[PDB]
């Protein structure tokens, strides 16, 4: 959980690492790319947070078909 | 309920005699229908040239062999019927004699119908085209009798349905 | 796909061994008052047995809906920030103050009673509100209640 | 005016493009809808 | 489909026959024609129409005066006759479908229907109105053919207009305004000023494709009968004839054709 | 009591499908005469989407055999199931062939006309009328699955 | 009970609607086609697509019926009316949904047809149509199937 | 007892007239597809917007069939004739909202791909009166949604 | 106890009858607007006030469902019919209300659409006729309010 | 006992009714001005008394169904089903009287729309005539007003 | 009894025909007036006779719903069945005749505005056409009222 959430901010910031020896090139062009790797990782950690918190605490049990 | 036992109290006798009108009267307005279709080609053709009587006369005959179908269908219905005793009026046989004659009355008249159309219309297209060509009028007639065929399934259908009938 | 935990229209092991266990239930039926007891939560994705249950429907269709509202709600606060940044770059008029703000902040506030309620259920667990009486409280507009 | 496309960013500018133009340097969603729609396209079809 | 057994099969089948035994000579074989057809008498009104069609043109002519006597030797009653000078156009308003519009859009008579151009306009508003008034009773095959023909007017009156009548106020508006796909698409051949630029608008029709060709004959001439010329060649696919559905109209467009062909003919 | 509906299907099955074979067999004899005013030969091997079109009325003639010998009231008791059953095979069948014959109809007619225009696309022809002959068949299937189903 | 007689009504419903919708679709496709093999007949092998398109509707509601026949057996379990009724609903619902997908199919078919021979990207246009209207066969199929499994429990 | 019958006839009603709403508008952008594209190659691709735009009112009526489907659960809870209703309710407001966005949205479609023709600039508010249009599909899915929600608390 | 079953069917017959009533308006609507842009495409985008003004039919077709929907609330008191037969009536109001006002303003808006691209000059009087023409589906949407608000007897 | 039915049926048709005159006369006043909006925009504006005069009339059923709604009211006194039954012959009179009034008004805007547009001098006549019609549905009203007050005389 | 359910029904039925036959007769006068205006502004004043007598059916209509409605009352007296079946019958006759003399005057008004717009000698003498209709009018209101006096006849 809290654990996790770190894990996917830590992997952007080695992502961020990368883009940015990548993008070293092209200052404007690093800027937009920086935005392009936050961005994707936002969207990652929220889905999964979702996907989390719908299952933390479920309000209702699965039943199983027979 | 009551509505629902109104309605499976009703007599199957006035059914049956129903079903078994219902197949001549049906057989005998297919028939005329397909014979005034085939008629009016006929005319026409004529009126062209009167050269081809005997061939278009086939068509009229294979429509009126729908109206003797039907009519003999009839009289087997007819010959189907009981004394319908009043004891058993309500009694199972009676009721399922009665509704296998309207079954069977009505399949054949609808069978009649549809045969009696589709010839009606084979021999309108028919004697048009013998009139544009007499070498055609050979298909056009063999497609006439195959089409025709759909009076005698019916008819067949009909028969075999005229077994059920148990009426005391 | 890997975050929703299935693959070719089949689950598989998921980093956890399984999230929900059955409640005792060494042979009584998975519809019960005990029906399953979850160990921990599978962090790489859904219940591996939420997926085929009989129950698979509900709580999926819960979820879904609310990523669903919750992405709607981020890319529509995306989308309106942005307004404030193109202003800025082409140096627009007092404009975006005087109309790029409430437009920004009035459906930021409408969406955000539904967005936060959402969030408190899914953290505070507040099964007395589950998928229908969110909207429920949603729903009345009068005061008190 | 049109900014300018990359080897890979073109094909994406094109078709968030097909929408219309701005001024020479107004806003241009593309740059976030590049990875955005990317972002969502992904929930519809989500199946490992 | 019933109702043609019910009503109407002895009149389709005698029509059959007839044009299927059709292939001063030309006027014997039109009066023959004619005949035919008048002795044939839901399909009247489809008469009517078909009668109007070249009842129009002889009302055209017979609203001359200007030596106007000589209208009754082509007294054919095909088309001119007798029951189909605003004085008289008033009078001649009616027992036609086109008739009373003209008599509003034709209302300055010779003014509006001078012999050198004019004339052909109020012809052509006519035979534009007899065509909207056929396509008016639809329900059956034969409005693709109503449709074909009045846009082949149309489109040979547009072409004649931008050859040389263009001079003649016949300008892209008129084009439409006067000079009677076409019925919705027509704006097409507004700017067809060359031949290319003819082939070029037959081109958004690919029917209408390759029709034009190299365009040296049938384009050729003014009037209506740049693309009327490609409906006569295509005439072909009226000569199909389908049964059980309205070929009267067919027939008497067969014989004409056939008429027009004895008279091409001639001294070989 | 019950078995009005039974005998009910039976004839239904049959009525029904004649009603769409007639109007199969009359859209596609029109076509075979146009076609036989001006081409002979074409004309002759033409009948075969007509004779594609009977044979629907014998499929439904079969169906409707089956129904009538199962619906025996003296050697077994048949049940409203049964009854209900029957109705319902019958039903099926006879709103198929109806629907069949009709597009078959639709299409002989078409072919006919096309035939007699270009002799290359009788093939093509021919197979679509094929494939869309094959719904009568389907319903054939779905009545024979339905009517087995009298056992209780 | 009487629940058999709303259930065998809805599967015998079930295929007739979908042959109606698949013979609706099929006289049109045949129609367009006839009528753009009249002056291209190389094109007339590419334009049968459409055809068997609707007729896989054909086949989509036949195991439908099937299914709905096989979910109803007396000897097994008794079919009270609340079965009876879901596998009625089911059947309706395939049938009309069946219907509705042939008679679009059949109407864009036929236009494609029309158009197939005015330019060759129709190939492509109309098989797109054409595969975007089974989608909603299929999804029809998939509810109904939903459905028909829903009616085996019955309390 | 015919409760449930209520429920499910809902149920397939719902996927019905929305799969009947959605071949409609199908139909009608295949036609107007089918008439556009002989001139042009643009309307293959760059007009095939309503063809998918069509297909999602029945995704959403789909959907929502499925829904109502799983609201019914006799094991879990003796519904009364109040979920009946609801459910059937439910399900006539989602397929008639559905059938009628269909239907606009095929006018709609049929009229832009007739204009795709004429000046481009359209595209654009063809777009947006189409994206109107389809407001209704999601506005129907809300009441059916609410509907259902508030199908199961019966007393 | 046969209440629910009548006033479940009101609010969706209220909400079904809304949709066919504003879908009957746009598609007009959106005929004349394709019509004007293929002739002007200046004006295309301020042609679509009756678009935009149909949507308004539909979201209060939807209000006026979701207070239907809240009127049910067995657990707070039983539903007797004299409230699910007053519930189901100003349904099926509102939704007749909706359909008139959505068949009125797209023979309006099928008008206005040939009337500005003929001249811009009666805009005015195309959106003054379109707010006569809501001012129907207003009334319509405020009487079935009033007659929802009867529920307690 | 079963008196609220009718008289909210009552209500219900009257405000329907009056809603669908209110509708087809202002549509028909809509075609009559549109052709006015061009081709004299400066009598354009006095052109749209008769959609002023349809939403009037609208207005008037409105308010004879809302006086109708406002007299029922259980818990002050029971209602009989004679009450009831006057409730709901008021209504349909008063929404059949506007239905009719609606639709005469609407004929005849639009036939004085082109009448003025041919010639001002009509003006007057179009007023009178307009002023004739909506007598009608004055009288309409005060006839469901009368009723609606007997309505409640029962015992 | 149920006698209102009856009585006050056809007292309403009464003038909601009425009104609808008035309101069809006045239209097409109306149309009729508007087309000769403009062909001759001159005879739009003088035309306008046919307009007014047209409207003596609304007149007709509302005395026979207000004596209608004040023979109901059940405070003064019991009605049974047969006082509201007489009641309801007499404000139907009334209705019927008050629609047919409407549509007559509305077909011979619309004839005579044309008549005298020809020909203004006939003007005057058509007028008798009118006078008629009227009679007719006044006739079905004579027998409406005999038919209703018998309100007080039970016993």
């Amino acid at each position: 959980f809290l654990v996790t959430t770190l894990v996917f901010l830590v992997i952007g910031i080695i992502a961020s690492l990368c883009t940015r020896i990548c993008c070293n090139r092209g200052p404007s062009t690093n800027l937009l790319h920086l935005t392009l790797v936050i961005t994707a990782t936002v969207s990652c950690w929220m889905m999964w947070a979702i996907v989390y918190l719908a299952q933390m605490k479920p309000l209702i049990v699965p039943i199983l078909s027979e | 309920s009551s509505w629902s036992r109104a309605l499976v109290k009703i007599s199957p006798y006035t059914f049956s005699a129903i079903g078994i009108a219902v197949a001549i009267g049906v057989s005998v307005l297919g028939a005329a229908w397909g014979i005034y279709i085939t008629g009016s080609s006929l005319i026409g053709a004529a009126i062209k040239a009167p050269r081809i009587t005997s061939k278009n006369l086939i068509s009229v005959i294979f429509c009126e062999a729908v109206a003797i179908y039907g009519v003999i269908v009839a009289i087997i219905l007819q010959t189907k019927l009981e004394s319908v005793p009043a004891s058993q009026i309500y009694a199972p046989e009676s009721l399922r004699a009665g509704y296998a004659i309207f079954a069977s009355g009505i399949i054949v008249g609808f069978a009649n119908l549809v045969c009696g159309l589709c010839v009606g219309i084979i021999g309108s297209s028919c004697a048009l085209s013998d009139a544009q060509n007499s070498s055609l009028f050979v298909k056009i007639l063999v497609i006439e009798i195959f089409g025709s065929a759909l009076g005698l399934f019916g008819v067949i259908v009909g028969i075999i349905m005229s077994a059920q009938a148990s009426w005391p | 796909g890997l975050i929703y935990n299935e693959f070719f229209s089949v689950p598989f092991e998921i980093f956890s061994h399984s999230a929900y266990a059955c409640r005792d239930l060494s042979c009584s039926e998975a519809t019960t008052v005990g029906l399953i007891k979850v160990r921990d939560t599978y962090p790489f994705g859904v219940d591996p047995v939420w997926h085929g249950s009989r129950s698979e429907l509900p709580f999926l269709n819960s979820l879904k809906m609310k990523m669903s509202i919750l992405l709607g709600v981020a890319q529509m606060n995306l989308g309106i920030i942005l307004s404030y940044f193109n202003a800025t770059f082409f140096r627009i008029g007092v404009n975006i103050w005087c109309q790029f703000i409430p437009q920004i902040i009035f459906l930021n506030s409408l969406f955000g009673y539904l967005s936060l309620l959402i969030i408190l259920k899914w953290i505070t667990g507040s099964q007395a509100d589950l998928y229908h009486v969110m909207i429920y409280m949603f729903l009345s507009p009068t005061d008190e209640l | 005016t049109y900014f300018r496309t990359n080897k890979f960013t073109s094909a994406f500018q094109e078709i968030v493009d097909a929408y219309g133009v701005a001024k020479y340097r107004e806003a241009n969603p593309g740059v976030f809808t590049i990875v955005t729609f990317p972002f969502l396209f992904a929930v519809m079809f989500g199946d490992w | 489909a019933m109702t043609f057994n019910i009503h109407g099969g002895y009149l389709e089948a005698i029509v059959r026959g007839y044009r299927a035994g059709l292939l001063t000579i030309v006027e014997k074989c039109t009066l023959k024609l004619v005949d035919e057809y008048k002795h044939m008498l839901p399909l009247s009104t489809f008469l009517e129409y078909i009668t109007y069609g070249h009842m129009i043109d002889n009302v055209v002519l017979i609203v001359t005066g200007r030596d106007v006597q000589e209208l009754l030797e082509k007294c054919h009653p095909l088309g001119m006759f007798d029951s189909i000078m605003r004085e008289l156009y008033r009078l001649v308003l009616v027992d036609t479908p086109l008739a009373p519009y003209f008599s509003e859009c034709i209302t300055s008579e010779d003014l509006d229907d001078m012999n050198i151009e004019i004339m052909r306009n109020t012809l052509y508003k006519a035979y534009l109105e007899d065509f909207y008034k056929f396509c008016q009773k639809l329900g059956g095959a034969t409005a693709e053919i109503m449709s074909d023909l009045l846009a082949f007017e149309a489109d040979r009156r547009a072409v004649n207009i931008t050859i040389n009548s263009i001079g003649t106020e016949l300008t892209r508006d008129d084009r439409r305004k006067l000079y009677s796909l076409y019925p919705y698409g027509h704006e097409e051949l507004a700017v067809c000023e060359d031949i290319d630029q003819v082939r070029g608008v037959m081109e958004k029709y690919p029917p209408y494709q390759s029709i034009f060709s190299k365009l040296s004959y049938g384009e050729s001439q003014m009037l209506d009968k740049a693309f009327y010329e490609e409906e006569v060649k295509r005439l072909c696919l009226a000569f199909e004839q389908q049964f059980h559905y309205g070929v009267f109209f067919a027939y008497m467009r067969l014989r004409e054709q056939e008429i027009r062909n004895l008279m091409w003919i001639s001294e070989c | 009591t019950a078995p009005f509906f039974g005998f009910l299907g039976a004839a239904a099955a049959l009525v029904f499908s004649c009603m769409g074979a007639a109007y199969g067999t009359a859209k596609s004899g029109v076509g075979v005469a146009s076609m036989g005013v001006m081409r002979p030969e074409l004309v002759m091997k033409s009948i075969v989407p007509v004779v594609m079109a009977g044979v629907l009325g014998i499929y439904g003639l079969i169906i409707a055999v089956i129904i009538s010998t199962g619906i025996n009231p003296k050697a077994k008791s048949y049940y409203l199931f049964d009854g209900y059953a029957h109705l319902s095979s019958g039903l099926a069948c006879g709103l198929a062939g109806l629907s069949a014959g009709m597009a078959i109809g639709i299409v002989g007619d078409a072919g006919v006309r096309a035939n007699a225009q270009q002799p290359k696309l009788f093939v093509g022809m021919i197979l679509i009328l094929i494939f869309a002959e094959a719904l009568a068949l389907y319903g054939l299937i779905v009545g024979i699955i339905l009517s087995s189903r009298a056992g209780q």
